[PDB]
RNA sequence: GCCCGGAUAGCUCAGUCGGUAGAGCAGGGGAUUGAAAAUCCCCGUGUCCUUGGUUCGAUUCCGAGUCCGGGCACCA
RNA sequence: UACGGCCGCAAGGUUAAAACUCAAAUGAAUUGACGGGGGCCCGCACAAGCGGUGGAGCAUGUGGUUUAAUUCGAUGCAACGCGAAGAACCUUACCUGGUCUUGACAUCCACGGAAGUUUUCAGAGAUGAGAAUGUGCCUUCGGGAACCGUGAGACAGGUGCUGCAUGGCUGUCGUCAGCUCGUGUUGUGAAAUGUUGGGUUAAGUCCCGCAACGAGCGCAACCCUUAUCCUUUGUUGCCAGCGGUCCGGCCGGGAACUCAAAGGAGACUGCCAGUGAUAAACUGGAGGAAGGUGGGGAUGACGUCAAGUCAUCAUGGCCCUUACGACCAGGGCUACACACGUGCUACAAUGGCGCAUACAAAGAGAAGCGACCUCGCGAGAGCAAGCGGACCUCAUAAAGUGCGUCGUAGUCCGGAUUGGAGUCUGCAACUCGACUCCAUGAAGUCGGAAUCGCUAGUAAUCGUGGAUCAGAAUGCCACGGUG
């Protein structure tokens, strides 16, 4: 409510030691089968190798370029009815939110496996493919779309 | 995710999509969800670990899937190697319930050889 | 409801336990039945031997059983009359030699169970609740201590309205355990309804 | 497993094993009422049952105490 | 008595070149409510007025009947 | 207002009753409740997210419906995995039928008869009709005491009715910060003041102020428990050194260490700085193992809901008594033709499956926990040690990690159902039990409207134990892993 502390410090990637793969693994970890995550997205995120060929590691955040949105909605209870009032996002949540998509549509992509039909995602992100890509615009379509509010 | 090991039932009622199991019918897979809770018109998806699992739990009492029919094409065997007029039946093809394998018993017998 | 028991919630500072004494499951059973056979007695032929507490000390098949009243030679007997008894009373009872010490009570206007069992008999005796439950307990206070809440359940007088009374003096800080209370119930048994009564009795702080 | 207070048995078979016992033993005396329960005193006993077509042999056991008699008797065809 | 129309869900009604028919309401089961409503979700057990016929098959098409409805029964 | 008069073009105005009816109608001011009034606040209340419920199968309860019975109660948050921490008989209170009427359970009396054990028959059994076996003692030889028979009655018996007759006990606003009193003062008085105001805190906590000065129930602190170290003792616990190894702290040995568990030190805004009126307090900081009530328990003010419970118990009154008392058998509380709430297990590759294998805590146990070993595919059985417990046993954790596989189909998912046949409890498991094996293998491909919990070792998930208990746990209570 009016509690006002910090962040939860996150423990870095098993490897590279990022926090912003960090929250990633665990955005995508579930059941607390955190180990799981780990051999099931640090595996793809490297199987790009076969995908690419070179030192694979600005793909993932090159990838997730094209999944940072930077405005979102907010309906507010006034003016007696309820208002959207558009505003940006901060950078704390704009990686963080990105990531959600990126696996929140990765599950109903419906190939091989989840360790697999994650790779391919993230190639279509930078690609611009799937739901992930397609909610930015289709967010964004209310924000900066409708000012008229913001 | 297969309970008694293989096939996903996924997308239908439950006792329905139960019976998918090669061992229970109708009937058991039915009698096993009302000691379990689990209602038919949820589907596999709907329940949760401590709903799907569970069924997994009373389903170890019947024999099902692989073992389930070598065990019983041993037992056949068992009363089959005995020159027993059904097994001397049974290993030939022939209705050794009590048909007229005289005429008439094509899924019985086989394909036609004219 | 809506209050822990004052002496209980102490029991383990503070407060001694009215029975301390070893035995497990195989016995305790049994046990512990026995100290309620013998003490339930105790006060049977010593009502009005003004008896407050009766602790019970058990080494070795030998309880000890310690009366503590207001009243000694009453509860002593004739040089010998309540003593034997009682002492050997405690027989069968309890199968082992059980002896007997009787504990004086220092100013019985004081201890909770006395201005509690009081009280009671008071109200039996066709007295205003009111009157005695103030002033016939008031005394608490003139002999020390420094505050003393008293309890009055209902149906008091003539009436079919059950109801609880207050009036309390000093300072019951019953929300403290380094508080210690003399805490105490008392019930009577009149021509209507079971009117009770409870003594808070605050001796001083830690 | 539905009488509470009064464990029930069909009175037809009731009269029969108290007259067995009374005689001693003897071959098993016909039923048509399973609905009934294995009483005790028909302890190695023999009792029938009309399962539709037919009666079927029944011989007490100690554990055969408040156990329904019908449960020893089949019903429809199978396998 | 005469001519014209109606008869379809519990009510009021919509409907069909001939094969398995609906709406508003009421009714029912969930919901939400402290509880009722109001509101939200899911629900039609109709021998299509009767009786003859055409037909493979009739709520539908043909004849008749009851009932209702509108009109009429006038010179005398 | 009616009627009459007067006035009016007409609306209608002016003047102005009675019948009958009620015990009040009314004025201001006070306390509080409420306001789709205002100001200021706190709570996972919302917002921010994590996972759910709503769909699905199964468990459980409830309303329905049914039933001979489906025993009674619980019904907005406070009803529904609730009284039940455990319904096959029993339980039980419900139904059906058979049966008993000082009676199953208490005393008093009369006269008899040891209590006791084996017993035969009639019966479903409740029971009744018979054969023995049986004579203990107070012995003042009247009488007797425990107990049994049967006769009479006062009665015994009631889970029957009132929780708006009650005690006792419980939930709730709410761990909320509130609730009051003495005196003094103020108004004719109800009543106020205090307790409001300014800052402040988790708080009627604190600091100023102030016609109030103080006090009580509260809040805080005492209690437990967890977080560091110290003293002490060293078995079943420990092994740092040294030594001997039938390599296992197994054996000497050693009180160091982990641990055990009795007692101690430590946390107080104590100290530093800045803000604040050079106050309370706040904001950071040092030192520490631990900050600003350390984390969590426990602790529930005055009272509200005529809230719940006469069904645990107790009890006023009312009821019934050759019977709303009591015994047996079987049946019922597990019925369905739907609905609503609380749960478990899924819908899968953050996965299943095989093999391999590492880590923890808190606990139970003489009609008990049960080893090793032997059999069986397996549940389990036979034989039989150990421990009545840091010695033994239930107990040899799961997630996890290594490899390999299967490759997004209703599957290698998920298990409901059913059939086949079997075990263990217990007279006895049809009705109505737990589990094992084999076969069967459904719905379900993440769930509208709407809704719940959760602020840190938390939610999330993964196992472990215990109460009840002969034997029916996904419920409840509890423990630790990862996070």
């Amino acid at each position: 409510r009016r509690r006002v502390i910090g962040q939860r410090k996150i423990l870095p990637d098993p490897k590279f030691g990022s926090e912003l793969l960090a929250k990633f693994v665990n955005i995508l970890m579930v059941d607390g089968k955190k180990s799981t995550a780990e051999s099931i997205v640090y595996s793809a995120l490297e199987t790009l190798a076969q995908r690419s060929g070179k030192s694979e590691l600005e793909a993932f955040e090159v990838a997730l370029e094209n999944v940072r949105p930077t405005v979102e909605v907010k309906s507010r209870r006034v003016g007696g009815s309820t208002y959207q009032v558009p505003v940006e996002v901060r950078p704390v949540r704009r990686n963080a939110l990105a990531m959600r998509w990126i696996v929140e549509a990765a599950r109903k992509r419906g190939d091989k496996s989840m360790a697999l039909r994650l790779a391919n995602e993230l190639s279509d992100a930078a690609e611009n493919k799937g739901t992930a890509v397609k909610k930015r615009e289709d967010v964004h379509r209310m924000a900066e779309a409708n000012k008229a509010f913001a | 995710a297969r309970i008694a090991g293989i096939n996903i039932p996924d997308h239908k009622h439950a006792v329905i999509a139960l019976t998918s199991i090669y061992g229970v019918g109708k009937t058991r897979s039915k009698a096993i969800l009302a000691a379990a809770g689990i209602a038919e018109d949820v589907k596999i998806s709907e329940l949760s670990e401590g709903q799907i699992d569970t069924l997994r739990d009373e389903v170890a009492k019947f024999v099902v899937e692989g073992d389930l029919r070598r065990e019983i094409s041993m037992s056949i065997k068992r009363l089959m190697d005995l020159g027993c007029y059904r097994g001397l039946r049974h290993r030939r093809g022939l209705p050794v319930r009590g048909q007229r394998t005289k005429t008439n018993a094509r899924t019985r017998k086989g394909p036609r050889k004219p | 409801g809506q209050k822990v028991h004052p002496n209980g919630i102490r029991l383990g500072i503070v407060k001694p336990w009215n029975s301390t004494w070893f035995a497990n499951t195989k016995e305790f059973a049994d046990n512990l039945d026995s100290d309620f056979k013998v003490r339930q007695y105790l006060t049977k032929e010593l009502a009005k031997a003004s008896v407050s507490r009766i602790v019970i000390e058990r080494p070795a098949k030998s309880i000890r059983v310690t009366i503590h009243t207001a009243r000694p030679g009453i509860v002593i007997g004739k040089k010998g009359e309540d003593v034997e008894k009682l002492r050997k009373v405690v027989a069968d009872i309890a199968g082992v030699p059980a002896q007997i010490n009787i504990a004086e009570v220092r100013k019985p206007e004081l201890d909770a169970k006395l201005v509690a069992d009081s009280i009671t008999s008071q109200l039996e005796r066709r007295v205003m609740f009111r009157r005695a439950m103030k002033r016939a307990v008031q005394n608490a206070m003139r002999l020390g201590a420094k505050g003393i809440k008293v309890e009055v359940s209902g149906r008091l007088g003539g009436a079919e309205i059950a109801r609880t009374e207050w009036y309390r003096e000093g300072r019951v800080p019953l929300h403290t355990l380094r508080a210690d209370i003399d805490y105490n119930t008392s019930e009577a048994h009149t021509t209507y309804g079971v009117i009770g009564v409870k003594v808070w009795i605050f001796k001083g702080e830690i | 497993r539905s009488l509470k207070k009064g464990p029930f048995i069909d009175l037809h078979l009731l009269k029969k094993v108290e007259k067995a016992v009374e005689s001693g033993d003897k071959k098993p005396l016909r039923t048509w009422s399973r609905r009934s329960t294995i009483f005790p005193n028909m302890i190695g006993l023999t009792i029938a049952v009309h399962n539709g077509r037919q009666h079927v042999p029944v011989f007490v056991t100690d554990e055969m105490v408040g156990h329904k008699l019908g449960e020893f008797a089949p019903t429809r065809t199978y396998r």
